[PDB]
RNA sequence: GCGAUCAGAUACCGCCCUAGUUCUAACCAUAAACGAUGCCAGCUAGCAAUUGGGUGUAGCUACUUUUAUGGCUCUCUCAGUCGCUUCCGGGAAACCAAAGCUUUUUGGGCUCCGGGGGAAGUAUGGUUGCAAAGCUGAAACUUAAAGGAAUUGACGGAAGGGCACC
């Protein structure tokens, strides 16, 4: 959001979905991240590094918010024939 | 690599009657239905069962406090099952009558706040649920084919009937978590026996003497 | 998903419960059979629609007797349910 | 004959048995000796009441775990109770029962041959 | 009937972003939808359009990106003779800078600001934002 | 304001339905707009059943019964009570509710 | 002008003091939900000017009948991209003012500038039009040309000076005598400047990995800590 | 016209009963002629009813040696009238799956009607009518409110519980 000389100013940019493209407004408290934690490949032995995917209030309202991680997880890979 | 539906696992999904769903369908939750039996019963696919409890699973971690994620059922049939989630995996335990503001009063004594709900059932569960998408909580939940996926992000589809799917879910759950960053590690099963998360059950209770001593006769 | 398409591509299952009109390309669940009468070598090729009180080559036997979704085949007759 | 005992002789006595439960007996002669000198209660007639309405609540704690009063031993001793039912058995062979689109679906998941009947 | 079936397509497009959706069968497109459609392309508004022979009228599946916070149509479409672009521009458009209004212009079914390069006014059919 | 979705009685693509006339008041109200309650009683009510059964001949008998299916005007209905005065809220929930099971039908 | 040693409830509160967070712009983006005026009062609240705007007294009849309640109605904000707005019932003057203020804090809503075209000198307005309704009236911002400063009606005035909106054109609907309607319908009109899927803001990013997660171990435990 | 009731009853109430109800050949053109909601098209939500048709019924029953046929359920789908609960929008709310998409002073097409309350559906003229009336339909002048909503109280010869030898 940027001013004359390159600075950027106004205060923030939000993050949006990673489903419908959609900011989050920042009193829409009916807003949900989900983190979900990558695999040290073989097997369990579970280390950091989140896939993390956000999703409005307007998806999981419309009752579909668990679906949009099946599709999103399944782009990431670790699902298979979703 | 193991990580996909292990067969061992699946004898267990099977006995514990979860392939059972609700009837009537509901559009939200077309997906998570293969087939129709006939005498209307819908069968819920195993395979997408079982991703979904590795989902969630995985959604428990990486909030780095275990405790600060609550466990949720109103229902009698997960309160035994809620408990002992708490028992395992740190995650605090919400047991029965939710009072409600849980998460909605600083003034309330039960002022709680989840980084995570996992939820039994979302029609008897529907206030924490409300109140959780009131204050930003992640809501996973336990789901009939009837189930409101509304304020749900991930469904695990048991079969909420009762019996012995939601106990087995539970444990399905809690058993993932011990073996991603619990230290159980290289998933080869389980020396604590899945019919712990069970309700114990009868109202009007047969008062039978624990310490297995056959009960032969007067 | 309340983002949930794909209906450039859509799903087998789905479009075969729907209807005849309700399709990207709506397309005529109208179709074609032989009739055979075991009397007669002759083939005509009737509609289970049918459109016609169907009278075979030279024999007025009756063929079909239509009903107002499916005409009935009537008795007696063996069809093909192909384009000959 | 009529009456439930008012919130300020209800609600000492709720909170009393929270802190204090352990020292708090069945027996109302120690436990009105104890609301004394734990607590700065005026007058004999309301200091026996509170004590006395804690005796009552003692009395049903002590049949089966009374709600709204968990000294959490109470919780400590459920992870103690938990009682393992042994042997927990798939039956009879298996047990195999199929509903049989269920077995459809189970060969082409599982290579896995597992019995099935497609059963009465 | 459908006197302007162009408004019937583009407010079914509305009514899908309005669920989030991100696609809608569009009924009986025209030309002057087609036209539309394209011009919506160009600045990245929706995702791919596909045009689906039916031997009847053409019926439409728009792709949604969802950039879109609502598209309206212009019947009557009022003559503009060059210096009414300003003014209609201003009312309906959420701001100067950006949202297209879109005519029916003598060379083709163009932008406001393409009819400006142009120089050619016209009759107006849109507003897209 | 229409406080009644259904106007008065659910009218709903009829709109005019042949009255019947009410008998209470025998007035006239469309048939969709009478509140009905039908009577199912014995012909020789309570106490007399045990009198009657002694007196007259045949091993036990088994009572023949009364129908009769009254149709009220809503004026006549809540003047003798069969319709109290119900909820801006309980005007919509239509349930019943009894407990018990034998339905009164008194005077 | 505290002077309260504020004690957190929550875990967010527990960022502000330890200046793990220093901007409410955080809390905005991860849209965390400020319970606390404690929060508030740190970050901005230092700065923030708070103005009554109205007193207007109401009737309610405890029963035989006649009691009286008041009413406050405040707008509190930076001149810098904040307002919170809160109206409150209460049995006195003070208590009706100081709580006013107190829910007016926790709404505090973060304000969208944008530009005529010309980005020279730091966004002064608005980008777009951007309207919202409550109860029958609304209040339609419009962005107008510099020193135009701020066109609308005496009490909106005072609502967007908070704000910090140099120039805007306004249209408000309605019954016009309902003052209160007024207010509460230029508090959604503000609020929605975000609301607009504007062509800036098309392309995502990584996003964010919430000060809520990351912090987290120092948010659950354990002082109640001197200096 | 009668009997009670009631100051009055002229009424409710009780009796006798006329025109009228009915039918036929004509009028009249109006009613809460109401679902207070114009019509035609598309689109935007679950469930179960509900009217009708159709696709499958290796479902039950009816029968001929079983069938073939028929009805209902079960499954699926249109078009109908609605309901329930939620809006995923609107609204001032009550409500409304339309009273939504009514924009951010806009959205398919088209009609009709309202633009403070009364005077007044009257006057006046024209029209139609046998007539009664009906349509079209002012103003003078009057007046700061008027209407709808929900809220809480008060009040009932509106409805259910309790509580006390005032």
């Amino acid at each position: 959001m940027q001013n004359d000389a390159g600075e950027f100013v106004d205060l923030y940019v939000p993050r949006k979905c990673s489903a419908s493209n959609r900011i989050i407004g920042a009193k829409d408290h009916a807003s949900i991240q989900m983190n979900v934690v990558d695999v040290d490949p073989e097997t369990g032995r579970q280390t950091d590094g989140s896939k993390t995917y956000a999703i409005c209030g307007a998806i999981r309202r419309m009752g579909e918010s668990d679906d949009s991680i099946l599709r999103l997880a399944k782009a990431d890979g670790i699902v298979s024939k979703n | 690599d193991i990580l996909s539906l292990k067969e061992d696992d699946i004898t267990k999904m099977l006995v514990a009657t979860t392939h059972l769903g609700s009837e009537n369908v509901n559009f939200q939750m077309e997906q998570y239905v293969y087939k129709r039996r006939a005498d209307g019963v819908n069968i819920l696919n195993l395979g997408k069962t079982w991703e979904k409890l590795q989902l969630a699973a995985r959604a428990i971690v990486a909030i780095d406090n275990p405790s600060d994620i609550f466990v949720i059922s109103s229902r009698p049939i997960g309160q035994r099952a809620v408990l002992k989630f708490a028992k395992y995996t740190d995650t605090t335990p919400i047991a029965g009558r939710f009072t409600p503001g849980a998460f909605t009063n600083q003034i309330q004594p039960a002022f709680r706040e989840p980084r995570l709900l996992v939820v039994t059932d979302p029609n008897t569960d529907h206030q924490p649920i409300m109140e959780a998408s009131y204050v930003n909580i992640p809501v996973i939940a336990f789901t009939n084919t009837d189930s409101p996926l509304r304020y749900i992000d991930i469904a695990i589809p048991c079969n909420n009937k009762s019996a012995h799917s939601i106990g087995l879910m539970w444990w399905l759950l809690a058993r993932e978590v011990l073996r991603l960053r619990g230290t159980i590690s290289r998933s080869v099963e389980w020396p604590v026996v899945v019919d712990l998360f069970f309700y114990r059950d009868p109202e009007e209770a047969e008062k039978e003497e624990a310490a297995a001593k056959e009960l032969l006769p007067p | 998903m309340p983002l949930a398409k794909d209906l450039l591509h859509p799903l087998p299952a789905e479009e075969k419960r729907k209807h005849k009109l309700k399709r990207l390309v709506q397309h005529p669940n109208s179709y074609f059979m032989d009739v055979k009468c075991p009397g007669c070598y002759r083939i005509t090729t009737v509609f289970s629609h049918a459109q016609g009180v169907v009278v075979c080559a030279g024999c007025a036997t009756i063929l079909c007797q239509p009903t107002g979704g499916r005409a009935k085949l009537t008795e007696g007759c063996s069809f093909r349910r192909k384009p000959q | 004959m009529g009456r439930v005992r008012t919130k300020t002789v209800k609600k000492a006595a709720k909170v009393i048995i929270e802190k204090y439960y352990t020292r708090l007996t069945l027996d109302f002669h120690t436990n009105k000796r104890i609301c004394e000198e734990v607590a700065i209660i005026p007058t004999k007639p309301l200091r026996n009441k509170i004590a006395g309405y804690v005796t009552h609540l003692m009395g049903r704690l002590r049949h089966s775990q009374v709600r709204g009063i968990s000294i959490k031993l109470q919780e400590e001793e459920r992870e103690r109770r938990d009682n393992y039912v042994p042997a927990v058995s798939a039956l009879e062979q298996d047990i195999i029962e199929v509903d049989a689109d269920t077995k459809e679906m189970l060969k082409l998941l599982d290579f896995h041959n597992i019995r099935g009947l497609q059963l009465t | 009937v459908r006197m302007n079936v162009l408004a019937d397509a583009l407010k079914c497009i509305n009514n899908a972003e309005k669920r989030g959706k991100r696609q809608v069968l569009l009924r009986p497109c025209s030309k002057v939808i087609i036209k539309f459609l394209t011009v919506m392309m160009k600045h990245g508004y929706i995702g791919e359009f596909e045009i689906v022979d039916d031997h009847r009228s053409g019926k439409i599946v728009v792709n949604l990106t969802g950039r879109l916070n609502k598209c309206g149509v212009i019947s009557p479409r009022f003559d503009v003779p060059i210096n009414d672009i300003e003014k209609w521009t201003n009312n309906l458009l959420p701001s100067r800078q950006f949202g297209y209004v879109v005519l029916t212009t003598s060379g083709g079914i163009m932008d406001h600001e393409e009819a400006r390069r142009k120089h050619l006014g016209g009759k107006i059919l849109g507003f897209f934002f | 304001t229409k406080k009644r979705r259904n106007g008065g009685r659910n009218k709903h693509n009829r709109g005019h339905v042949k009255p019947v006339r009410c008998t209470n008041c025998a007035r006239c109200v469309p048939k969709d707009k009478a509140i009905k309650k039908f009577v199912i009683r014995n012909i020789v009510e309570a106490a007399a059943v045990r009198d009657i059964t002694e007196a007259s001949i045949w091993d036990s008998y088994v009572l023949p019964k009364l129908y009769a299916k009254l149709h009220y005007c809503v004026s006549c209905a809540i003047h003798s009570k069969v319709v109290r005065n119900r909820s801006r809220e309980a005007r919509r929930i239509r349930t019943p509710p009894l407990r018990s099971f034998p339905k009164d039908m008194a005077r | 002008e505290d002077s309260k040693e504020w004690v957190p409830v929550t875990k967010l509160g527990r960022l502000v003091r330890e200046g793990k967070i220093k901007s409410l712009e955080e809390i905005y983006l991860y849209s965390l939900p400020i319970k606390e005026f404690e929060i508030i009062d740190f970050f901005l609240g230092s700065s923030l000017k708070d103005e009554v705007l109205k007193i207007m007294p109401v009737q309610k009849q405890t029963r035989a009948g006649q009691r009286t309640r008041f009413k406050a109605f405040v707008a509190i904000g930076d001149n810098n991209g904040h307002i919170g707005l809160g109206v409150k019932c209460s049995k006195e003057v003070a208590t009706a003012i100081r709580g006013a203020i107190i829910l007016a804090k926790l709404s505090v809503v973060p304000v969208r500038r944008g530009y005529w075209g010309n980005k020279i000198g730091k966004p002064h307005t608005v980008p777009c039009k951007v309207t919202g309704k409550c109860g029958s009236v609304s209040v339609r911002l419009i962005p107008a040309p510099r020193g135009t400063g701020i066109v609308s009606a005496p009490v909106p005035k005072k609502l967007l000076t908070m704000a910090g909106i140099e120039d805007c054109y306004t249209s408000a609907r309605g019954s016009t005598g309902t003052l209160g309607n007024f207010a509460k319908a230029t508090y959604a009109a503000i609020a929605k400047t975000y609301a607009y899927l504007t062509p800036d803001l098309w392309k995502e990013m990584p996003l964010g990995s919430t000060p809520y997660q990351a912090y987290s171990d120092f948010l659950s435990k354990p002082t109640p800590r001197l200096h």
